[PDB]
RNA sequence: UAUGCCUGGGCAGGGCGAAGCCAGAGGAAACUCUGGUGGAGGUCCGUAGCGGUCCUGACGUGCAAAUCGGUCGUCCGACC
RNA sequence: UGGUAGUAGCAAAUAUUCAAACGAGAACUUUGAAGGCCGAAGUGGAGAAGGGUUCCAUGUGAACAGCAGUUGAACAUGGGUCAGUCGGUCCUAAGAGAUGGGCGAGCGCCGUUCGGAAGGGCGGCCGAUCGAAAGGGAGUCGGGUUCAGAUCCCCGAACCCGGAGCGGAGACGGGCGUCCAGUGCGGCGACGCGACCGAUCCCGGAGAAGCCGGCGGGAGCCCCGGGGAGAGUUCUCUUUUCUUUGUGAAGGGCAGGGCCGCCCUGGAAUGGGUUCGCCCCGAGAGAGGGGCCCGCGCCUUGGAAAGCGUCGCGGGCGGCGUCCGGUGAGCUCUCGCUGGCCCUUGAAAAUCCGGGGGAGAGGGUGUAAAUCUCGCGCCGGGCCGUACCCAUAUCCGCAGCAGGUCUCCAAGGUGAACAGCCUCUGGCAUGUUAGAACAAUGUAGGUAAGGGAAGUCGGCAAGUCAGAUCCGUAACUUCGGGAUAAGGAUUGGCUCUAAGGGCUGGCAGCUGACUUAGAACUGGUGCGGACCAGGGGAAUCCGACUGUUUAAUUAAAACAAAGCAUCGC
RNA sequence: CGGGUAAACGGCAAGGUAGCCAAAUGCCUCGUCAUCUAAUUAGUGACGCGCAUGAAUGGA
RNA sequence: CUUCUGGACCCAAGCGCCCGGCGGGCGCGACCCGCUCCGAGGACAGUGGCAGGUGGG
């Protein structure tokens, strides 16, 4: 598992269930959604952004933008 | 189990006519005075060793006391 | 089963009494026939059914 | 892994046999039966779905040895209708009762 | 078992401090908090309960009591109705139009639902599968799968 | 953005039951589904509870209408024709 | 055992991926296109389960008055 | 009772071996050691139905346990099932079934409201009763104890129901000895406070409601870095490997979770808030400040005195330890949020509670009526079941029968996986015998040069293909599909690179744990190395499909099916 | 007795229409032709006075 | 004698009369009378008994 954890044990022929079933796509992207909007949202309360960029930007990141 | 916060309250469970006996815990940072009485084990966590003593003799003559 | 009814073991009660062999001083009478218990009933091979 | 098991003879996953994992002071992870989630009261006007607030969500037996204050507010129709459709039906009792003096 | 929904309606006793609730048919149109009227006096809007009598001709009613007091038999299956043809005065006798297409003459006391009953158009969604038709009778009755005589045995 | 050509909502059934058949519950699978503007509060929240029931899932109104679109056709022109036989009764 | 009813229990992991939604594009306009999202279904592979195709296999005074092995059907449904 | 015949047979599920003990007697028992299997959808640990003493101890070796047996689920003799809070008991579910009534030659049958049906406290009920050890249904858990019992006994800490002592509440005093009050109180509000009168009647709630998808919280387990305490390894290496490292119910407090279902302020377009998805707002967003419910989490009373680990000493005395952390699409369990599906809408009743109403009750100046365990005290909780097996030997199938029989808990590695394979806990002795030999013929498994279906009724059987990744995917079509079409390439090990987060301080610091992509090196070109794991294409016939069917020779083109049409009312 | 009725039984009183076929349906039959093979009573596409096809006894 | 609303609604207010030592009762309020509870059918449905037809259920 320190072998795996530096990439090793992992090539295409250690593979045998579906990218899919290894990292699910709607948890990437689930992962991905939090991630940008914590910092929308940190940005917006920082005063970096105001609530009219944040909304449009929120937008944008629920499309496949960032 | 019932805890007892104050002094004076556990003098009150002590001097009941069901109190059968109260039990004298000595702990490493606390002693506990255990009352036993109908329902429920009253219990006054003394912090300090000076007033242990203290409530030790102030209990009513009669009620069974036990050191564990 | 664990869940018994009495009357059910009140009868399990008088088949397991039953279940004795004759004692020896009963062929030692007079017009003793009786050579064993013939109604001795095994709990594997016999079932009582009721 | 200790794998435990049931403490009574019922030993299937019905609704009433549902357990919890506990840790005795003899450190065993055991089995203790929990009881069925209490619904707090509903409101009487049949309009609000929320359930009504200030009142103890347990089981009617349990209500047997709550307090009265535990089961009901301190508003009129308290513990049997909402806020809100009281102050709607103090309303509506008192437009409806000038309309009947505007008739006359 | 039916398709067509079915109305909680609320009542005052009478004669006794206490609240009388009846089932009715629901008429298509209505919602709940609507304020319906049952008897002769009543107006002629959708969900009251009228008699057959003192509707105008053309009314287009549904729960028709087929004898006076039978408390609603004709048209309660979802999307029909039946219309008031024509009145009789003298023998007190109504003409309806039943939803076979039939003209029965009933009484003129005979009450009725104005309206029509709601959830109709059930018919005119084709069931695709099997198992939504096994549904359908599963609430009904054990009558689905019904074997051809000619594939029987004589 | 569009994922099928004609099929649609009917595209669940794949290759079964028949084109004309998903064809014809097209029409009627939108309209059970879609979402009416409540005529009581405003809020397009009239959804089917079930077959003839929709209700608001805001003001909780409950309006028996019909099995697949929130009013039939045939219920309008009665609700219009009894008005109108109303009106001509008190006169 | 056949069927209806009543009250309970149970049904891995993956594939294709429908309506709805978001964004970016193209266009004079109508309207179209792309990416993502979403997770529909008497859907697909498939475990348990339920079935029992082929081998016309094993056995055939048998383990068994109908079983065993491989293979195989289906496995959110008219399911068990 | 023979020949058959000391013959068939004692062959499904990998496997035993050594030594010792007891004993007349050991391939089979027991102990120890080694080698293996089940490999957490177990050959593990507990139940239901069923069995009914098979449970336990001792003894026997006669019959039985298809070899043996010093052994047994055999036989013989004793023993063993302890409950207010586990279930029955209570409720009605589909049902079943009395009464009135009706029928019937008659035993009886039909029937579940239908008759002067209230035996209670002014009465509405409408139908007696039976019917669930998986439904509903108040309330016990921790530790210890037996040869066999255990939420039942013991100790400790509670809880529930029923029934008749204290404290507190009611009780706040004003106006001039007198008169007069006083069936609580707080908050703008949601609502709070320890109670805080009230009947017939009325209203409502809980009980009490499908399936499926997604998300989040909590826990158990797993995982990681440490620190203790034992043990393994120590030829070399290894601050190493392994084991164990805790706190019940109930009460209180506090995290945490939920109020798109509540409160107050306020007011929105440059619309904003927000989720994985959605969704939300002038019927009032965002924001700020509150409130309620759930809190199975933590702390705490319980409580460490017990339990456990270890070191000792003589049913016990002692020492010491029981620690500090960190992570997650992890696995189960549970609590929430939210959506989807139905021509499917996914139980009743016992029981308990709240409200509306205010008939009445209570005392006249300190109390009275009253008090929802308000807080304590006192008493009681009867009856039955409870052992054990629960299945390759305790049930059924004539049996210790490869069949059948409802569930609950579920470790590590590999991997997408509750697949297959290996291991730990736990269990077992290879399934009603052993030794020797390795002929034919079998059953099961495997390989075979060259040719490649020439075999055969027939590619029957076998084999080829297989995972994942990157590419490439026609005819036809109901536009959904066909499709993993077909056809190709890659796959190991090692060593790096790049990319994808969070927390703290206002860019800096610290800290991750799971993967993808690219590259170099490397080898007897081997790399989904075991395991797991579609051969494909061109057509014809039938049936649309999914589904169903002759249990024990026919799974089909048969039945069903939606659709279509007809018929009766 | 008379009328209606064949998605009634059925037939083709009417003389088999649209289609389809040597078919799971063709006796003659191993039909004829083409294709498929070195070779085909098989297969497919055609031909149809079809022993004895055919339209909800549903045809394609 | 009730149509504007998802409220509430009973267990007599009032008057008259009468009895108790502050209570209680009666009448009106709430008209009188009456032979079927109220309606739909009706000597037809129907019932029992004969007669004819039909009747592979
Ligand atoms: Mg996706
Ligand atoms: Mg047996
Ligand atoms: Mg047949
Ligand atoms: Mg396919
Ligand atoms: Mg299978
Ligand atoms: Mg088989
Ligand atoms: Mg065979
Ligand atoms: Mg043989
Ligand atoms: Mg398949
Ligand atoms: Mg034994
Ligand atoms: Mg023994
Ligand atoms: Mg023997
Ligand atoms: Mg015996
Ligand atoms: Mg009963
Ligand atoms: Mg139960
Ligand atoms: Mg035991
Ligand atoms: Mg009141
Ligand atoms: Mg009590
Ligand atoms: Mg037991
Ligand atoms: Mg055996
Ligand atoms: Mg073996
Ligand atoms: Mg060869
Ligand atoms: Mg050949
Ligand atoms: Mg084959
Ligand atoms: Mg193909
Ligand atoms: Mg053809
Ligand atoms: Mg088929
Ligand atoms: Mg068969
Ligand atoms: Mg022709
Ligand atoms: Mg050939
Ligand atoms: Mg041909
Ligand atoms: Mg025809
Ligand atoms: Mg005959
Ligand atoms: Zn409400
Ligand atoms: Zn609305």
């Amino acid at each position: 598992t320190l072998a795996r954890r530096k990439g090793r044990h992992m090539g295409i022929g250690k593979r045998k269930g579906t990218a899919n079933a290894r990292m699910p796509e709607k948890l990437s992207w689930m992962r991905r959604m939090r991630i940008l909007r914590r910092l929308l949202r940190r940005y917006r309360e920082s005063k970096k952004i105001d609530r009219h960029m944040y909304h449009s930007l929120y937008l944008k990141v629920k499309g496949n933008v960032f | 189990p019932r805890k007892i916060e104050e002094i004076k309250d556990f003098l009150l469970t002590a001097r009941r006519k069901d109190a059968k006996s109260v039990k004298i815990k000595k702990n490493k940072d606390n002693v506990k005075f255990k009352v036993r009485c109908s329902k429920y084990l009253y219990t006054l966590v003394i912090t300090d060793k000076e007033k242990a003593e203290k409530l030790k003799q102030s209990l009513p003559p009669g009620l069974s006391v036990k050191e564990l | 089963s664990s869940h018994k009814t009495f009357k059910i073991k009140r009868f399990l009660a008088k088949k397991q009494k039953q279940n004795r062999p004759i004692p020896q001083w009963i062929r030692m009478k007079t017009g003793n026939k009786i050579r064993y218990n013939s109604k001795r009933r095994h709990w594997r091979r016999t079932k009582l059914g009721l | 892994a200790p794998r435990l098991t049931y403490r009574r003879r019922l030993s299937y996953n019905t609704t009433s046999n549902k357990t919890r994992l506990s840790r005795t002071p003899g450190n065993r992870i055991v089995y203790l039966y929990t009881k069925k989630v209490g619904k707090a009261p509903k409101s009487a006007c049949g309009i609000c779905p929320g359930r009504l607030r200030g009142i103890r969500a347990v089981r009617p037996k349990v209500l047997m040895r709550l307090s009265k204050t535990k089961k009901h507010v301190s508003r009129a129709y308290g513990g049997s209708m909402c806020a809100k459709c009281v102050r709607d039906r103090i309303k509506r009792a008192f437009l409806i009762e000038e309309q009947k003096i505007v008739v006359k | 078992g039916r398709g067509a929904p079915l109305a909680k309606v609320a009542f005052r006793d009478p004669y006794r401090f206490k609240k009388r609730t009846e089932l009715f048919v629901a008429a298509e149109g209505i919602h709940t908090g609507q304020f319906v009227y049952c008897g002769k006096k009543a107006q002629l809007n959708i969900g009251n309960v009228l008699p057959v009598g003192t509707m105008p001709e053309g009314t287009i009613v549904c729960c028709v009591e087929e004898k006076p007091g039978d408390r609603g038999k004709l048209a309660r299956a979802s999307g029909n109705y039946a219309t008031v043809i024509s009145h009789n005065p003298e023998t007190k006798k109504t003409r309806v139009k039943l939803p076979s297409g039939s003209k029965k003459v009933i009484s003129s006391a005979n009450r009725a639902i104005v309206g029509v009953v709601a959830g109709g158009g059930r018919i005119d969604k084709p069931i695709l599968k099997a198992g939504r038709a096994y549904h359908k009778y599963k609430a009904k009755r054990n009558c689905w799968p019904r074997v051809r005589g000619v594939a029987m045995n004589p | 953005a569009k994922r099928t050509k004609k099929v649609g909502i009917v595209g669940k059934y794949g290759t079964r039951y028949g084109a004309s058949l998903r064809k014809m519950v097209k029409k009627i699978e939108i309209s059970q589904h879609a979402k009416y503007t409540c005529s009581f509060c405003g809020k397009t929240k009239m959804k089917r509870k079930a077959v003839g029931i929709w209700h608001c899932g805001s003001c909780m109104k409950i309006v028996a209408g019909g099995a697949w679109t929130y009013n039939t056709t045939s219920a309008v022109t009665v609700k219009s024709a009894i008005r109108r036989l109303k009106e001509l009764k008190d006169q």
